[PDB]
Parts: C-alpha cells; sequence; structure tokens
RNA sequence: AGUCUGGUAAUUGGAAUGAGUACAAUCUAAAUCCCUUAACGAGGAUCCAUUGGAGGGCAAGUCUGGUGCCAGCAGCCGCGGUAAUUCCAGCUCCAAUAGCGUAAUUUAAGUUGUUGCAGUUAAAAAGCUCGUAGUUGGACUUUGUGUUACUUUGAAGAAAUUAGAGUGCUCAAAGCAAGCCUACGCUCUGUAUACAUUAGCAUGGGAUAACAUUAUAGGA
RNA sequence: ACUCCGCCGGCACCUUAUGAGAAAUCAAAGUUUUUGGGUUCCGGGGGGAGUAUGGUCGCAAGGCUGAAACUUAAAGGAAGGAGCG
C-alpha cells in the first residue's frame, strides 16, 4: 500500500514524479515534441496551397473530401487541410496564401476524413465563410 | 372499490391508523397501495424519471421489454422509488407508480449549523450504494441549495431536502444504479444514532395488538 | 508606466455551468418577465452579488460567536442589508443573511418600486420613465433601473422637478402638437 | 497469431538487424 | 431533533433494539417485538407485560434467542416476576 | 349566459424620450469627449440586432421545396443509396444578445489519488530469499543547565493585488474620497483591520515523538 | 498400536453473511466516502512495442534497462421468492 510515514515526504514526492508519465496528457506537454508540429505550437498558420485533392470518407460513409495540400510558410512543412462547407474549393487557387488552423480534436483526426488534422479558414486574406454567404469576393480579376 | 386484504389494510380502512409514522414505528410491510394514498395521498407527487427499453434475445427475434423508473414524494419528509418492468411504456409507469407508493420511507433531515427554522439539510454524513454507483450526501448550509446532478437532485427535492452537498464514485450514468444509490442514503438518515436518541426506548402497543378485537372480527 | 494601468476592475456575473437546462430557463425566465429585466445578464449579476453575500455569512458563521472578527464583521454585515431593506430589525443574526433570495435583491430595485409604489402602471413602464429622467431619488435624477435604494431614501422617489410629470415643462411632443394647434 | 509465434516471428526479425548492422558496424 | 426553541422535529423516534442498542429501521423486516407476560401468586396472567424489541440483524446471526434469556433473567428479578 | 381581468394586430390615437444635430456655457496648458442646456430630432418609431443552432448528448420542426452514399453535414454517436426531423434552401422555432462563433491551459479528474485511486480474473505483485541506505518500530518513570521536533503567544515584517471597515462617483466596475452647517468656518474629518507557506528571532506548555546518555559512576 | 478430551503449529476442505465485490467469487479478496497499523514493488484506453536507439551482462542464444513518430473509438472484465441488473 501507500507510504504513510511522517518521514516518508521524499518518496511520496518523487513517486508522483516519475508515475505522471504515465498519464498521456501529461506526457504529451512536458515532452517537448509539440513545437516538432507543423504549427509548432501556434494556433494558426499561413501556407501556400500546392495542389487541390480529394480524399475518399472513411467507411461507413462514402464521399470525396475535398482537401488542399499546403506548405506551411514559416517552415516549410506541407499538410492536409480539409475545405469545409459546399463549394467553396472552387473558391481555392492553387499557389494561394491560405490561413490554415486545427480540426477542434488538439492533432487529431476529425470524422471520417482519413489522417486530416486541419481546416482552411481564409483565403487570400478572406475568411470562406464570408465567401460562402456572398459577403466578400476574392481580390482579384 | 377497496377491499383491504391485510391487517393494514383494514385498519387504515377503518380509520385507526392515521399516520404513516405509527406504521413505521413498528417497522411492517405496507402490501397495499391504498394505505399510502389513504395517508398521505393528496400531498404525495409522482414523476417518471426514465423509459429504459430491455431486449431478450429470441429464436424469432428480440422480445423488448419497457422498464419505468417512478419516483414520488411529498416534499416533507416522504419519498418512495419503483421500477416496473412491462411490455407497454403505460402499463409500466402505472405499476411503478404503485411500486413507488408502497416503498415511501421517512427521511430524517436536520440542521448544518443553529436549528432556526425547519430542517433543511441531512442530519449527518450518509452514504448509499447499489452496484458500482456510491452517492454521498454532506449536510450543507442554508441556502446553498441542492448540489447534486439530475437524478439525485429531483429525489432530495420530493424528500424534501433544500440544501446538501453531494458526490458521486462509479458508473453514474447507470441511472437504475444512480436513482437507487441515492434512495439507499436517504432511508440511512434514520439508522445512524446521534446523540439525542440515547434515550432510551418507550415501548407501544403494536396496532395489531392494540385493536385486536377489531381484526378478530371478519369484515363483511 | 501609465497610472491607469493602476486602476482596478472586475467581473459581475457568471454564466451557467449547464446552458440548456430546461427547469432553470424556466425559472430564470418568469423571473426576467416579472421584473422586467433587460436580459438573463441582470439575472445572473444579481444572483453573483446574492452568493458574495452568502459567502461571507458562511465564513463568519464557521467561525466562534466569541471571535472578534466574528462579531466586528458580522454586525457590519447585518447594518449593511439592513440599510437597503432585506433584512428586519428582527432578524438579526448572520442564520438570516444565509435565508436571503434573489427575489429580495429585485424588489429593492429602483424599477420594481417605481412600479409598487404606484408611479408606474406596469413594471415595463418603470422601466422606461427610469431610463427617461422622470424619476428622482430625493435631489438626485436616477436613469439606473438597476439603483438599489436604500430604506431611508424609499420614501423621497418622486418625479423629477425637469420632467413634464413633475411640474417641468411638456415634451417635444405636445409641444409641437400645441405648436400645429396653434398654426390652425 | 499466436502470441508465442508472434514473438519468435521479432526474434527473427532483430537477428537480422543485428546482422544487417554489425555487416557495416 | 428539538429546534432552538424546542419544538420537535422528527417524524417518529425508532425502536432500539434492546440486545444491541441499534435503531430499528421501518423497512427491517425481520425485527420483531415481543411481549413477556406478568402472572400473579397464584400463576394466572394480569394483563401485565415487559415488551422487547430486536433488530433483524441479531435475530439473523441466531443471538436472539441468549439475548432474549439474558435479558429475561435479569428483568424478572426487578418486577418481582419469578 | 354574465361581466371583471389578462394576451395578440405594418389597426387607430394622442404622450414620453435619447441616438443624432446644434446657440451656448462648461471642460482643457490649448483643444476634444463627458456632464448641463435654446432650437431641431420617431410609426413599418427603414432610428430595420446580431451570432450560432432546431436527431441525441442539448433548449428548439416527425413543416415545405431541392439533392439521391452525390454534394455535403457531423467535436462524439451518426445523417445522406428517390417519401432526408441531420445536407442545400424557404418558413417557423430555440439559446445568448451588443454581442456571438471557430482554432494553450484550469475545471470536470477519486482518469496522478497527501486529503483520495488501482494491481485474483478488466492495465498492474519482482521466480525466490538475503541485504545497506531509506522509511517504520511494544510496554514502563508524579498521580491523587543533554540536544530537538511539536504547540501557544508575541515581535518583525513593502506597497499594489486578495479579504475587509467607512463613504449614494446618479447606479455600477471604480475611486479615496467626503460630511456638516452657511462662517471668512467646522468635524484633532477619513484614508480602519485581517491574512501573509517555509526558514530565522523571542516567551509559555511538556502530552506525543526523535536523538544522546546509564554499573570498575571521572556520580550527587 | 488403537479409543476419548484438549492445547500450540501446518497443508487444506465444508456451511454460512452480520461483511466485501462489476460480478464470478472470497472466512479473506472482510474490518474502506463512517476513507489513515508499518513497508517494498508496480498500473493509468487500445495499438505501434518489449519494437528502435544508447547502456550493461552473456561464448552465443539472448537477458536486464527501454522510447518516439504515427495510428485508433473502442479493446477488455463478469454475468410472491431470487438477483445491483
Ligand atoms: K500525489
Ligand atoms: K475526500
Ligand atoms: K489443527
Ligand atoms: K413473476
Ligand atoms: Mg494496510
Ligand atoms: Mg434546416
Ligand atoms: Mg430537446
Ligand atoms: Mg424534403
Ligand atoms: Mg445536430
Ligand atoms: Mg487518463
Ligand atoms: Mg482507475
Ligand atoms: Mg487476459
Ligand atoms: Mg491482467
Ligand atoms: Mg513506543
Ligand atoms: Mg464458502
Ligand atoms: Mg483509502
Ligand atoms: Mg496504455
Ligand atoms: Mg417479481
Amino acid at each position: 500500500g501507500k507510504t504513510r510515514g511522517m518521514g516518508a515526504g521524499r518518496k511520496l514526492k518523487s513517486h508522483r514524479r516519475r508515475q505522471r508519465w504515465a498519464d498521456k496528457s501529461y506526457k504529451k506537454s512536458h515532452l517537448g515534441n509539440e513545437w516538432k508540429k507543423p504549427f509548432a505550437g501556434s494556433s494558426h498558420a499561413k501556407g501556400i496551397v500546392l495542389e487541390k485533392i480529394g480524399i475518399e470518407a472513411k467507411q461507413p460513409n462514402s464521399a470525396i473530401r475535398k482537401c488542399a495540400r499546403v506548405q506551411l510558410i514559416k517552415n516549410g512543412k506541407k499538410i492536409a487541410a480539409f475545405v469545409p462547407n459546399d463549394g467553396c474549393l472552387n473558391y481555392i487557387e492553387e499557389n494561394d496564401e491560405v490561413l490554415i488552423a486545427g480540426f477542434g480534436r488538439k492533432g487529431h483526426a476529425v470524422g471520417d476524413i482519413p489522417g486530416v488534422r486541419f481546416k482552411v479558414v481564409k483565403v487570400s486574406g478572406v475568411s470562406l465563410l464570408a465567401l460562402f454567404k456572398e459577403k466578400k469576393e476574392k481580390p482579384r480579376s | 372499490k377497496w377491499v383491504p386484504v391485510t391487517k393494514l389494510g383494514r385498519l387504515v380502512k377503518d380509520g385507526k391508523i392515521r399516520s404513516l409514522e405509527q406504521i413505521y414505528l413498528h417497522s411492517l410491510p405496507i402490501k397495499e397501495f391504498q394505505i399510502i394514498d389513504t395517508l398521505i395521498g393528496p400531498s404525495l407527487k409522482d414523476e417518471v424519471m426514465k423509459i429504459m427499453p430491455v431486449q431478450k434475445q429470441t429464436r424469432a427475434g428480440q422480445r423488448t421489454r419497457f422498464k419505468a423508473f417512478v419516483v414520488v414524494g411529498d416534499g416533507n419528509g416522504h419519498v418512495g422509488l419503483g421500477v416496473k418492468c412491462s411490455k407497454e411504456v403505460a402499463t409500466a409507469i402505472r405499476g411503478g407508480i404503485i411500486l413507488a407508493k408502497l416503498s415511501v420511507i421517512p427521511v430524517r433531515r436536520g440542521y448544518w449549523g443553529n436549528k432556526i427554522g425547519k430542517p433543511h439539510t441531512v442530519p449527518c454524513k450518509v452514504t448509499g450504494k447499489c452496484g458500482s454507483v456510491t452517492v454521498r450526501m454532506v449536510p450543507a448550509p442554508r441556502g446553498a441549495g441542492i448540489v447534486a446532478a439530475r437524478v439525485p437532485k429531483k429525489v432530495l427535492q420530493f424528500a424534501g431536502i433544500e440544501d446538501v452537498f453531494t458526490s458521486s464514485r462509479g458508473s453514474t450514468k447507470t441511472l437504475g444504479n444512480f436513482v437507487k444509490a441515492t434512495f439507499d442514503c436517504l432511508m440511512k438518515t434514520y439508522g445512524f444514532l446521534t446523540p439525542d436518541f440515547w434515550k432510551e426506548t418507550r415501548f407501544t402497543k403494536s396496532p395489531f395488538q392494540e385493536y385486536f378485537d377489531i381484526l378478530a372480527k371478519p369484515a363483511n | 508606466v501609465h497610472v491607469s494601468f493602476y486602476r482596478n476592475y472586475g467581473k459581475t456575473f457568471k454564466k451557467p455551468r449547464r446552458p440548456y437546462e430546461k427547469e432553470r430557463l424556466d425559472a430564470e425566465l418568469k423571473l426576467v418577465g416579472e421584473y422586467g429585466l433587460r436580459c438573463k445578464r441582470e439575472l445572473w449579476r444579481v444572483q453573483y452579488a446574492l452568493s458574495r453575500i452568502r459567502n461571507a455569512a458562511r465564513m463568519l458563521l464557521t467561525l466562534d460567536e466569541k471571535d472578534p472578527r466574528r462579531i466586528f464583521e458580522g454586525e457590519a454585515l447585518l447594518r449593511r442589508m439592513n440599510r437597503y431593506g432585506l433584512l428586519d430589525e428582527s432578524q438579526n443574526k448572520l442564520d438570516y443573511v444565509l435565508a436571503l433570495t434573489v427575489e429580495n435583491f429585485l424588489e429593492r430595485r429602483l424599477q420594481t418600486l417605481v412600479f409598487k409604489t404606484g408611479m408606474a402602471k406596469s413594471i415595463h413602464h418603470a422601466r422606461v420613465l427610469i431610463r427617461q429622467r422622470h424619476i428622482r431619488v430625493g435631489r438626485q435624477v436616477v436613469n439606473v433601473a438597476s439603483f438599489m435604494v436604500r430604506v431611508d431614501s424609499q420614501k423621497h422617489i418622486d418625479f423629477s422637478l425637469t420632467s413634464p410629470f413633475g411640474g417641468g415643462r411638456p415634451g417635444r411632443v405636445k409641444r409641437k402638437n400645441q405648436k400645429s394647434a396653434a398654426k390652425k | 497469431m499466436r502470441a508465442k509465434w508472434k514473438k519468435k516471428r521479432m526474434r527473427r526479425l532483430k537477428r537480422k538487424r543485428r546482422k544487417m548492422r554489425q555487416r557495416s558496424k | 431533533m428539538q429546534n432552538d426553541e424546542g419544538q420537535n422535529m422528527d417524524l417518529y423516534i425508532p425502536r432500539k433494539c434492546s440486545a444491541t442498542n441499534r435503531l430499528i429501521t421501518s423497512k427491517d423486516h425481520a425485527s420483531v417485538q415481543l411481549n413477556v407476560g406478568h402472572l400473579d401468586e397464584s400463576g394466572v396472567y394480569t394483563g401485565q407485560f415487559t415488551t422487547y424489541a430486536l433488530c433483524g440483524f441479531i435475530r439473523a446471526q441466531g443471538d436472539a434467542d441468549s439475548a432474549m434469556d439474558r435479558l429475561w433473567q435479569k428483568k424478572k428479578a426487578e418486577v418481582g416476576q419469578q
């Protein structure tokens, strides 16, 4: 059982120190591997759209999830960013500046989209929501 | 109409017994729900907690039965819990209301600090267990409210508890064991021997002994 | 350094932990409509204020009744509740502070008292009168419906001297209508 | 796959690495 | 139990087991209340008796028989019965 | 039947009023804003409230049109394969509301457990025993200048922040002000108090506990 | 040697719940939200994996020590009277 002695302060403190590493949440923050992620601890990131791609939805669903391969400007890492809403892929062109954000599960895949943990928030400095609702238009043409 | 089949049913039908506390004092089983409707009937208030379908695998398919959890209470120290399984939702509810009345218990209430006003919280720390669920109730000061989840909170309101602190351990999502564990600690409020119960017991004749002549005569 | 950085400020309400509890939504809308509140925020800050008062009382009640801090701050808390009409001289104990409710504080609002003293037709009529500079508490005009009136000030609630309802000249609607009638 | 044989498969795989790494030293 | 004024605040006062001193709750259906009649010089029931209450706990343990025997061996010497 | 009370309408009526605008004064080092105020200023009072939702969790539709495992939704469970409560729309409804949605950390977590978790079978007793450090160690001494821990009280302790006393900045977040009467002023006006680990300093207590000590007494 | 009574110690078994437990079951796996006798080891969803790497031991086979990237929404345990169900 537990050590109970009044003079056992060191053992109890050191035991907990070792055992906190067994906790996945604790180890994910104190390992230091978060800095090696594409965002490197940031909430958002800008990147350049390399190509427009489609990803087969995971089973038992059946669809083609419209994504976009993006290279991050600050570190040059390539990621797959899901483009939400209906027909918003038409608002994205290759070699375009897009603001990326997490998908909502802190680096974990979401939904039936396989191996996708990012989504597109802005394109050419304009939010996809504004373009989807016809609030604004992309700055070109 | 009601034709009592038990001695208690006759005395309550006659009117000799006029309070549930007279039955609780002698720990007599109550087997007719009309007794509860005759003593605290108008003050009671039922409430269906949940409808739970349960299934039994069979050769042809799966037999689905419905399980209804019903809580009754006057909000003044009496609460009851009844669970019945039936093939129809309406039949389960009606039978669950009957079972809840038959299990009504007295709930002891006390004071957190000074004894000012009417009792508002549990008199001591009390815990109840059912399955893996354990519910704890700690006396709380007036105005603190019922600090509990929805299932215990509904039961505590019907019991007349106004302010209590609660904590839970185990699978509280198992509503059957959560409500039963809550009901389990409420009946233990009268089992804990406080110093104010140290006074020696003064026994009184049971209703069956006091009214033997009325019970001896057959009822027609 | 900027001196303005040392100015204090704080929060006056907390949002509920469970946002879609049907029972709570029913009880809160009843108080909001009964007292003509603007939104749930006005009810939540009163609950926030009440929680602070009750918390102070509980700490005092946990101390020995001979503790000097219990005696000094307990008297101050009771004196504060009496001065606003929440408690009565017959309820001079900390245990009665723990029995206060939200309705007690909402009844001391200027909006509630303007309505329950006959100056307004409805709780919603009082709201508009207060914000339209028609009420005064003593000599001072008050245009804040949440103004918590004191017992010593409840008898001085009257219409402002500059209001059409308190001896002042008629507003710009009657004056223009009078002007139009004269032109005819 | 039976755990005992999966253990046997891994040990064979480790010998090759042990030999495929000491080949260049 | 009693308010600061003095009024009782309990629904009822449960009985205590005569052997173990435990409270007897409203659902303890294994508890029994027993009456031992009093006799006169001739040895005829006089309408008087002593009451004993036993909780379900002690009866389930099988110790009710010995508990009743001891409780009666003492009580009868106090009320003159023998 | 009756008549008192309550609810709806881009109906009909007179009332109220600041957003705005502006003489002015005031404000300020000078300006500006606020406060005050002549005139002006509301009926679809277009002087038009938004942001997210409406299968469950979770408050709110088994509405109508479109799409047909497509497009999409969906934090999770799931929805969509021709009669979609879940997608795209209209309508209606719900929540918060001048705010609301989305993308490290606290809570929930008694899922890090000292308080307070687990280890037969769910993840988890070292194959077995010895063993140093560590940690833990029976009872007994007064009841009726050996050294320490512990406990009590006190001193010292930055402010700001926190708690808190006083005070009607119109309320409030705040601020540290103010109040009293009507004179050449007054209340010596107020600007309290508590908290502040551990270590250190100093009194009282000596139960519990640690170490040290004992018979060739180098004893008193 | 056998028969009867008892004491201490040991390997166990049988009945039972006033106990415990998710239950199977357990006289300890009891004396636990009414939570504290002492002490050692050890676990923190499923995989990746007892793998990679470094160290150390071994003639070798291997032993001891022992990750991460990444992946996944389960994997897993028990199953009127009686049973939490
Ligand atoms: K710890
Ligand atoms: K605790
Ligand atoms: K033996
Ligand atoms: K049956
Ligand atoms: Mg132990
Ligand atoms: Mg819709
Ligand atoms: Mg709903
Ligand atoms: Mg349709
Ligand atoms: Mg939904
Ligand atoms: Mg965890
Ligand atoms: Mg655990
Ligand atoms: Mg196994
Ligand atoms: Mg195992
Ligand atoms: Mg000792
Ligand atoms: Mg057995
Ligand atoms: Mg424990
Ligand atoms: Mg794991
Ligand atoms: Mg049955």
